[PDB]
């Protein structure tokens, strides 16, 4: 029994998790996940990695899962660890709402993902969940919100972000184009598709292989939408023009 | 890898030996019995200037007839001490009396093996139980292993060798408590590294008919002299 | 259920695991607290300094209570396991004592959890270190510093994270009575302290000030700036 | 209630009343009483409603599950095994009281279990309220071997009897014809009863109802 | 490594853990068990490791049910565990059914249990061998041995021990079947003085047992008295 | 039995087990599936060692429940586990919601249980892929899940022995508009690409879906598209 | 008995191309009144109500936990559940507390998500379902319900005609009931729009 | 209910009552007492239906494992051994009283009554409520070394006799004999039974 | 063939995609020195196996590979003795149940299928070694007739119309192919001669065992050493 197991929970010689990190690695070759907030709603853009032609589509997306009525989220990494997660975040956002009979604050329910994932770096013995997320949602404390987590058990709070593939490119990118609150809905969308063009490595950049949903508020309801391929075309188009 | 209950070769358990090195790191503390009492000197070993001496507790209460004094590693003594406690006071409870030096020693001592894959590991502390009850002032001694004895005078820690030796070259069947203090003292200082003053010791004494008494800033003071 | 002995001695009579744990708040974010008069100063290398980011979703000093503060160096998620632990401990102390927490006994529950998790088995030890301070129920200043291992101590000054020994050795000669006698005199005494560190020193320090019955009073950029620009 | 069942020359005929009661008010006038278990074996049910429904489904979803993995049809004999050791556990207080019946490689079979967990193979069977009644028409009408139109004449006079007698029964007739061949369900084979005509009637206008306060909302 | 384990399989198809128990049976001293027509005896070369010893010490031969004997081979201690899991299964039996449990039954309960030590890295495989002995009007005489890895069998002879080889061609000489208990006592006896060494292990006890129509279907040491006859006629055969 | 995982990260971030899983599945015996306008075919092929062997005896293709049917390919044993979960996970569904569970719904439960071999305690991952077929609203659907416990939604696929080619020869022939006569017809052709010697009705499984439900076509009916 | 502490009355009636759903406002304790505009019908969906009758308290627990039910129902499987799996998904969580159940008797009125087929049923408080093809009703003054439903309701009916019906039907049963009243709600379920009205009731 | 059972040299002759009943109301007419637990064993039921058809199935099922793994066929005390520590058990959940009755090759046709957890061998042996009205007949009426001719009309004539007397009892009259040849089954229907003092 | 970390030691997978811990089990069927052969006739199935008893002091009647697993189903064990004799108990016990829950007697395929399964875990979990046996089943099927069924260490099941296994299973599999490509007594006969003409052994009577159920005597018996030598002395 000692001869086999690999001890996952354990510090290193120089105080770091073997796992952690090597997990990190994982997430670092996915597909890229950016997100956007600006003054009118937060939006999420992620690079599919399902392409070929002989697949079918009938989901909500790929990599964007709805959480409750005011949050949806985007993931980067073992795409079955993703779903595990997902489905717990949607318990925990359910759980909260039968306790007080209001939606659960946007920040509350990533740092009880967060603690979930801190506890497989810690004890147990099982190698932790390979998945990097990123949150968008809206809440009556501090409107709209976007925050990133890894399998570390980490997150924070972020005006614009990127994870995945060349997410560090990206993110240099968003660094000399976000204007801190002086951005919209329609010009978040094309910083996204600039950053988006980069950081991928295809020429044209396709509506076919991005995926992106808004999260806005109308009449008084959020509403959380993943545009249709037309728009993303429309999209495309716009920045050739630029 | 082995696994923690390994034994040696030379029938040691190996966890247990390497827990008595981690005393050896220690802090040195002293214990002597006498027909007047027990006193214990512990070094308080203060790293740096900016280190209030004041929170370090190598001597501690376990009951009003009962003191302790700990070497080694400081945050599993704390354990036993509570352990200790707990015990004195249940007895009190059930049997409506004090329990006795040998008892709470023995007690404490039934945990020290209790680990296995619950402690994962046995306690890295060594410790010194002395009091008074109906035979008189007591000086028990345990360590990792589960071991305990009477003794009559002893030393714990990085320099318990030499502390040791002078131990039993000054110790007699008649000596008092003042030469029990001052003898422990004076050993106390021969095998610190730092100079011993008023605030960078410890000292401790439980008489017949007198409560475990911590001695103050100006009690040693009086006696350092 | 995993029952391995993760923490166990090692030849020499150290705890392995727990050393490794000792590395990792090496590496951390380099935290300094100094003692007052009526007050206690905290601060904290805020390091992260990205334009993109949202600030206040990561603050590494918290509030306990309402009387207890605290800053920790090492792995931040392991922090904040152990933030909410030591907040659940104070809510069951005031429905059990009728009465607020101590500064070192909330510092004692969270030593005793840390040396808890190196002699447990199926578990790696904590890797981080904290620096607690506040006011008791009278009126007077404290602080005290756990680490990975669970033994905790009382200071006048102290520097956690990377770097620490450089503002530690640089804190015994700087600390006095003259040098925290007024509450503006004791912001002056850390923030030079972080220096000695500090990348850029002014922007990249988050600053904290516990004062008397007076809740957490995080100072602000403008705020730090003067100090900053005085100095 | 009034359930009933026979074995005939070539299968199993089943019936039931279609009136479900709330105390002494009719609650439904048309309860499904003759469940589906598999494709040749049925259940009537009578006793605690929900108890009923609830023990058909778990029966019917485990006999499934049976012949997913045997790839074979189900007998008869092993849902009575499962249902009555099923009440047994229970000690009776899931008032399931029910007549099983079916057609497998072994022939028609007809059972009675009760909410206890005992059962009884016999050629023919009644359970609910209205019984008794049933069970008169059969021991005074009953011949072995019976074709299927005269099986079929037999238990409608026996649902009948109870329908008529039984304060607890009422409605239609429902009939189920399980052979090796095939299952007719015949819900509504018989209409013994109806509302009458009625002479006048009632009729409310435009705002004969006074309204205090009305929101619209459009999808 | 792959006899590190009982859950290892070597690349031939082979459990090494299972095979090293049996060296430790190979080890031990010779016990004899012979099915006659009246019974079964049970023979042990009781080795005497010291002088200090008091006589019946360590014992091989037990009584594992009323008409029940079991003789063992390897290591005592793990022997002794099975002769409780052994009366455990007797009682058990009794206590269920009513009646003396049947030898081949029993047999077959033990090296189940004895088979379950044998396939996880959790536990480590029995190290002793056994043989069970039993007389009832009913099924007769009855005799089955089971060794480490589980397997049992009936026997009409058998031997197990260090001098299982050289015992065994001693027993074939006889014809044990239309033998009667009390002569086979003296055979068993003899068979066990000729396996015995002299050189090596010096100084033994010789431990004898017997259960069939002599002692009513009870499983009991022979007599003091029909022991001395066995042990001088052994001394003088060699 | 062990609580520690048996499946890990490598330093470059992948976990070798998984890939060792689905090296299994790419050895296995080829399954293609083929999603028509009114249907969906699965066929694989089921070469037996010798005539001994009862071709009766053992299938390949298996009903989950009326409206959902089962292929695999890799590790025979594993796909026997997952097919009884399966079976069981469908019949839990339909207790509680009355209903026939869709096979997206059906897909995603499976994958999870995938997906928990590859993290639990002393175990490894299944040495199968799955391809699942159903009708759900007047609409046929094709899942394909992997060792991981990932799932995608596919057209036209293959998976086992030359899968590579199989999806290459599928692309090139399969178009949205074909019929299921028209799609059991391609799919055969697309296991005969792969195949080594005489292909009789005897030695391939053909299973479709339609609006009648989910049915495992007879030899006698196999012989006729052959 | 437990179901009269708190008192209340649901009823839902079927109408052509769309249902009607109605209740007391009343919230009392035995025969003391507290409020007048307790909740008695919840949305479970664009074109689907809840209504439930029996004691407050489990009220409002079946209707919070069914609420969390359903949300992750629709998450999962990324649709709106049908009318028809609703009344079988109130059943199972009622039938699990066979032995302690919630005391209330749930009524369902809605149209099926596609095609807008009216649908209508009552469960009790064990779960046993009753689809029916005209009305279902609930609560302390069934029998006064079942009056006026019996004798007033007619086949066919359009908004208008099916609104006086269950107006009517409840404005008479709750008048002839001591714990039943201060007001009644009526939801007129449409293909196209959900009217809500607040009928002129006695508060006596 | 009424249950009776006779050893004879050779075997036994088990025999029992058809009548189910629910209070006043006769819920089966033609059931079926007599149950096989093995090829040579049999047992007779009475009290609860529900309790007598788990346990004569619990062990039925113990008793062919126990058969399969002795390699034999089971003894007939096995069999009431069997029964008893189920109904010993169970006493305070179970009100059924499973008479046992059988052939073996050691100890050839046995009869136990095994009510409540106590195992007895006799004889002869009756039960159910019933068999209070016959005691006295039973007494005068049997001899010992009695042909299995004879122990079938002694039991179907006890068995009608209860049946008149006691309302719970009715219907027809089963009856099994047990040899080493095999198992008899009869059926003495209700125009075909003994007749006495009735006016 | 390339391996990687404990892939030979527990049953996890190699870099190949194989479980080298299962296929070591394959071999450990082998090591017993025995071969085991089932045919499948119109109206019945018979199973002969080697029987060498060369240690002459053993109760030969105690030594068997032939086992009754119900009233109507036999089997053959071939491999370690005591591990299939925890097979053959597990296999007892899985029948009665199933009679017991679902009112009648366990289908052949159903028993193979339940032992596989059982089977399977051993291979998926580290912990457990699989058993180093393999279980041939024979019985009479209500619908299907004689049925013959096989499963072995890897948890892989299969019915056959005759199969094989043991050290010599590779030739039988080959002899039995020609031959299948039939009475009781051909059926028997068949049998015999395939172990026979593997072995190269002029066979005695009690040098073999035999077990068959037919159409007419569905029960699982076994054929006496008088009965085996009616056949012996038929083939010669
Ligand atoms: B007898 O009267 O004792 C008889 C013997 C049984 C069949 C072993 N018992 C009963 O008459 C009897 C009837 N019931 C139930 C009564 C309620 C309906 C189901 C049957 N239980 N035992």
């Amino acid at each position: 029994s000692r001869r086999y197991d690999s001890r996952t929970t354990i510090f290193s010689p120089e105080g770091r998790l073997y796992q952690v990190e090597y997990a990190m690695e994982a997430i670092g070759h996915a597909g890229t996940c950016l997100g956007i907030l600006a003054n009118d709603g937060v939006l999420l853009a992620a690079e599919r990695r399902n392409i070929h032609k002989l697949l079918d589509e009938v989901f909500f997306s790929e990599k964007i899962y709805k959480l409750n009525e005011d949050m949806a989220c985007s993931v980067a990494g073992i795409t079955s660890d993703a779903n595990v997660l997902t489905n717990e975040l949607r318990l925990i956002a359910q759980r909260y709402l039968l306790q007080y009979q209001e939606p659960i604050p946007c920040e509350q329910l990533v740092t009880a993902l967060c603690d979930i994932k801190q506890a497989y770096t810690q004890f147990g013995g099982k190698r932790p969940f390979g998945v990097s997320l990123l949150y968008i949602g809206w809440d009556k404390h501090y409107g709209f919100q976007l925050y990133q987590s890894d399998p570390s058990g980490n997150y924070g709070g972020w005006k614009a972000t990127c994870i995945g593939n060349n997410s560090a490119a990206a993110v240099s990118m968003l660094k000399q184009d976000y204007k801190e609150g002086e951005m919209t809905l329609k010009s978040a969308l094309a910083l996204a598709i600039k950053v988006l063009n980069k950081t991928m490595d295809v020429s044209k950049l396709s509506a076919e292989k991005v995926e992106i949903a808004t999260l806005t508020r109308e009449n008084g309801k959020t509403v959380i939408r993943v545009l249709k391929q037309k728009e993303v075309e429309q999209l495309i188009k716009n920045h050739e023009e630029e | 890898d082995r696994g923690v209950n390994t034994f040696s070769p030379e029938g040691r358990l190996f966890q247990v030996e390497y827990a008595i090195e981690a005393i050896k790191l220690g802090s040195t503390a002293i214990g002597i019995q006498t027909s007047e009492g027990v006193c214990l000197a512990v070094e308080k070993r203060i790293t740096s200037p900016l280190m209030e001496p004041s929170s370090i507790e190598k001597i501690v209460e376990i009951d009003a007839h009962i003191g302790c004094a700990m070497s080694g590693l400081i945050a599993d003594a704390k354990t036993l001490i509570d352990k200790a406690r707990v015990e004195t006071q249940n007895h009190w409870f059930t049997y409506n009396e004090t329990m006795t030096v040998e008892s709470v020693t023995q007690a404490v001592s039934n945990l020290a093996l209790q680990f296995g894959e619950a402690m994962s590991r046995p306690f890295g502390v060594a410790l010194l139980f002395g009091g008074v009850d109906e035979k008189g002032p007591q000086l028990f001694h345990m360590d990792p292993s589960g071991t305990f004895v009477q003794c009559d005078a002893r030393a714990i820690g990085s320099a318990s060798e030499g502390a040791q030796s002078s131990l039993q070259e000054v110790y007699h069947k008649s000596m008092t408590l003042k030469e029990a203090i001052k003898s422990s003292l004076i050993i106390l200082k021969q095998v610190m590294e730092e100079k011993l003053n008023a605030t960078n010791i410890e000292l401790a004494t439980v008489q017949p008919g007198q409560n475990f008494h911590m001695f103050t800033k100006e009690e040693l003071e009086e006696v350092i002299k | 259920s995993y029952d391995r002995a993760i923490t166990v001695f090692s030849p020499d009579g150290h705890l392995f695991q727990v050393e490794y744990a000792q590395e990792a708040v090496k590496k951390g974010s380099t935290a300094v607290g100094v003692r007052g008069k009526d007050i206690v100063v905290l601060g904290v290398e805020k390091k992260s300094v990205a334009k993109l980011q949202d600030e206040r979703t990561v603050r590494k000093i918290c509030a306990l209570d309402d009387n207890v503060c605290m800053a920790f160096a090492g792995l931040t998620a392991d922090a904040r396991i152990v933030i909410n632990r030591a907040r659940v401990e104070c809510q069951s102390h005031r429905l059990t004592v009728e009465d607020p927490v101590t500064v070192e006994y909330i510092t004692r529950y969270i030593a005793s959890l840390k040396q808890r998790y190196t002699q447990s088995n199926g578990r790696r030890p904590f890797g981080i270190s904290a620096l607690i301070v506040g006011f008791d129920f009278d009126g007077t200043p404290r602080l005290y510093q756990t680490d990975p291992s669970g033994t905790y101590h009382a200071w006048k000054a102290n520097a956690i994270g990377r770097g620490a020994k450089s503002v530690r050795e640089f804190l015994e000669k700087n600390y006095t009575d003259e040098a925290i006698e007024t509450d503006d005199l004791t912001i002056k005494l850390v923030i030079k302290a972080l220096l000695e560190v500090v990348q850029s020193g002014g922007k990249n320090i988050e600053l904290a000030v516990m004062r008397r019955d007076q809740p957490l009073k995080i100072l602000n950029p403008e705020e730090i700036e003067k100090y900053v620009a005085e100095i | 209630t009034t359930i009933a069942g026979l074995v005939f020359r070539d299968g199993v005929i089943l019936g039931a009343d279609t009136r479900a009661t709330n105390d002494s008010v009719v609650m439904d006038k048309n309860c499904e009483k003759i469940h589906f278990i598999a494709p040749k074996i049925y259940c009537c049910g009578a006793g605690v409603a929900a108890d009923a429904e609830m023990t058909t489904r778990m029966a019917a979803s485990n006999m499934e599950l049976h012949s997913l993995s045997t790839g074979r049809e189900p007998r008869v004999t092993t849902v009575t095994r499962l249902l009555r050791q099923t009440l047994f556990r229970y000690r009776g207080h899931v008032g399931a009281s029910l007549l099983v019946g079916g057609v497998d490689f072994s022939g028609p079979q007809l059972y009675s279990v009760h909410p206890h967990g005992s059962y009884s193979r016999l050629p023919f069977t009644a359970l609910g309220s209205g019984q008794d009644a049933a069970l008169a028409v059969l021991e005074d009408r009953f011949q072995p071997n019976m074709t299927l139109e005269a099986a079929q004449e037999l238990l409608v006079e026996a649902i009948t009897a109870g329908i008529l007698g039984d304060l607890g029964s009422g409605g239609s007739v429902d009939a189920c014809v399980i052979t090796g061949t095939g299952a007719k369900l015949l819900r509504t084979l018989s209409s013994p009863t109806k509302p009458t005509e009625r002479p006048s009637q009632y009729y409310f206008a435009p705002g004969t109802t006074a309204v205090q306060s009305q929101t619209v909302k459009p999808l | 490594g792959y006899d590190l384990s009982a859950s290892t399989f070597s690349p031939d198809g082979r459990v090494f853990q299972v095979e090293y128990a049996m060296k430790a049976v190979e080890n031990s001293s010779t016990a004899i068990g012979i099915r006659c027509k009246d019974g079964v005896v049970f023979g042990v070369e009781k080795l005497v490791l010291s002088k200090l010893y008091e006589e019946g010490s360590n014992k091989r031969l037990f009584n594992v049910d009323r008409h029940v004997g079991m003789a063992v081979a390897g290591l005592l201690a793990d022997a002794r565990s099975l002769a409780d899991i052994a009366r455990e299964e007797a009682s058990n039996f009794r206590s269920n059914f009513g009646y003396n449990i049947p030898l081949k039954h029993l047999a077959d309960r033990v090296a189940m249990y004895v088979h379950a030590y044998t396939l996880y890295s959790a536990v480590r495989p029995f190290g002793c061998s056994f043989m069970l002995g039993s007389y009832s009007v009913n099924d007769g005489a009855q005799l089955y041995m089971i060794d480490p890895s589980g397997v049992s069998y009936g026997y009409w002879g058998c031997a197990i021990g260090k001098a299982r080889q050289a015992a065994k061609t001693e027993i074939e000489k006889l014809q044990m079947k239309e033998m009667t208990c009390r002569d086979i006592v003296k055979e068993v006896a003899k068979i066990i003085y000729i396996v015995h060494d002299e050189v090596k292990d010096k100084a033994f006890e010789l431990e004898l047992s017997w259960v069939g129509e002599i002692t009513k279907g009870r499983h009991e040491i022979v007599p003091k008295d029909i022991r001395e006859e066995a042990e001088k006629y052994a001394k003088e055969s060699l | 039995g062990y609580s520690f995982s048996l499946t890990t990260f490598s330093p470059s971030g992948k976990l070798v087990q998984i890939e060792y899983a689905l090296a299994a599945v790419a050895g296995g015996a080829p399954s293609v599936g083929i999603k028509a306008a009114n249907g969906v075919v699965l066929a694989t092929e089921k070469k037996q060692k010798s005539i001994l062997y009862d071709e009766r005896s053992v299938h390949k293709v298996e009903p989950i429940t009326k409206h959902i049917g089962l292929v695999y390919s890799g590790m025979g044993p594993d796909y026997r586990v997952l097919v009884h979960r399966a079976r069981k996970l469908a019949q839990q569904y339909y207790l509680v919601y009355q209903e026939p569970i869709p096979t997206a719904q059906l897909v995603q439960r499976v994958a999870s249980v995938m997906q928990e071999y590859t993290q639990s305690g002393g175990v490894r991952p299944f040495g199968v892929s799955l391809l699942i077929c159903g009708w759900n609203e007047g609409r046929p659907y094709l899942f394909q899940s992997d060792p991981s416990g990932a799932y995608f939604a596919w057209k036209a696929t293959a998976m086992g022995k030359n899968y590579v080619n199989g999806k290459t020869f599928l692309e090139k022939r399969y178009n949205e508009d074909l019929e299921l006569e028209d799609a059991i017809h391609t799919a055969i052709l697309t296991l005969k690409e792969s195949f080594e010697g005489q292909m009789t009705e005897d030695n391939i499984e053909v299973g479709i879906c339609n609006e009648a439900g989910f049915r495992r076509l007879t030899p006698t009916e196999v012989k006729d598209y052959l | 008995s437990i179901m009269s502490y708190n008192g209340g009355a649901v009823m839902a009636m079927k109408g052509k191309n769309c249902v009607a759903i109605a209740a007391d406002r009343r919230f009392g304790i035995q025969a003391q009144m507290v409020t007048t505009d307790f909740q008695k019908i919840f949305p479970m969906g664009d074109r689907l109500y809840i209504g439930l009758a029996g004691l407050a308290t489990d009220v409002q627990t079946v209707a919070q936990r069914l609420k969390f039910r359903l949300n992750l129902y629709e998450l999962k499987e990324g649709r709106q559940i049908k009318p028809y799996t609703l009344m079988s998904m109130v059943a199972n969580l009622l039938y699990e507390k066979r032995f302690g159940p919630y005391y209330t008797e749930p009524v369902i009125a809605g149209l099926d998500p596609k095609t807008f087929k009216p649908f209508i049923c009552s469960l009790d408080l064990i779960g046993c379902p009753m689809v029916t093809d005209d009305f279902v009703v609930s609560g302390t003054c069934s029998e006064q319900m079942y009056g006026m439903c019996e004798s007033l309701w007619e086949p066919n009916m359009d908004p208008e005609h099916l609104f006086e019906t269950i107006s009517q039907a409840m404005l008479n049963a709750v008048d002839r009931d001591a714990v039943s009243g201060m007001g009644v709600i009526v939801h007129i379920i449409e293909k196209d729009k959900i009217t809500t009205r607040t009928l002129k009731a006695r508060m006596d | 209910t009424t249950i009776m059972a006779v050893e004879f040299d050779g075997g036994v002759v088990v025999g029992s009552d058809s009548r189910v009943s629910a209070g006043e109301a006769v819920v089966n007419r033609a059931f079926n007492k007599l149950s096989p637990l093995h090829q040579h064993i049999y047992c007779a039921l009475s009290g609860s239906a529900a309790d007598a058809q788990a346990m004569a199935d619990m062990a039925a099922y113990q008793l062919e494992l126990h058969g399969l793994e002795l390699e034999e066929p089971p003894l007939v005390l096995a069999a009431a051994n069997v029964v008893r520590n189920i109904s010993y058990k169970y006493r305070e959940d179970l009100s059924a009283h499973l008479m046992i009755a059988g052939w073996d090759r050691r100890d050839g046709g046995q009869v136990y009554g095994t009510m409540g957890g106590m195992l007895t061998r006799q004889p002869f042996a009756i039960g159910g409520s019933g068999s209070t009205y016959i005691y006295g007949y039973v007494d005068a009426a049997y001899k010992p070394g009695m042909s299995p001719e004879e122990c079938r009309s002694f039991t179907t004539n006890a068995i009608a006799l209860a049946m008149n007397r006691d309302g719970s009892s009715g219907g027809v009259i089963h009856l099994v004999t047990i040899t080493a040849a095999g198992v008899d089954y009869q059926v003495i229907l209700g125009n075909e039974l003994p007749k006495f003092y009735d006016e | 063939g390339s391996s990687a970390g404990f892939d030979r030691h527990i049953t996890i997978f190699s870099p190949e995609g194989r479980l080298y811990q299962v296929e070591y089990a394959f071999k450990a069927i082998n090591q017993g020195g025995l071969t085991s052969v089932a045919v499948r006739g119109k109206d019945c199935a018979v199973i002969v196996t080697q029987k060498k008893v060369p240690d002459k002091l053993l109760d030969s009647s105690t030594v068997t590979h032939l086992f009754k697993i119900t009233e109507n189903i036999g089997c053959v064990m071939t491999g370690m003795t005591a591990d299939s004799r925890s097979q053959v108990q597990r296999a007892r016990y899985e029948a009665a149940n199933w009679k017991y829950k679902y009112g009648y007697e366990i289908p052949v395929d159903m028993l193979c299928k339940r032992i596989a399964d059982i089977s399977q875990v051993y291979t998926q979990n580290a912990e457990m070694r699989p058993l180093g046996c393999c279980m041939i089943l024979i019985g009479i099927d209500e619908e299907q007739g004689p049925q013959v069924y096989k499963c072995d260490p890897a948890g892989y099941y299969c019915g056959f119309k005759a199969t094989a296994a043991g050290v010599k299973q590779t030739e039988s599999t080959s002899f039995l192919e020609k031959k299948v490509k039939w009475t009781f007594e051909q059926t028997v006969e068949t049998a015999i001669t395939c172990l026979s003409t593997v072995l190269s052994i002029d066979f005695k009577p009690s040098e073999i065992e035999v077990g068959v159920v037919t159409v007419e005597n569905p029960k699982f018996r076994i054929l006496s050493e008088a009965e085996i030598d009616a056949h012996l002395v038929a083939l010669a």
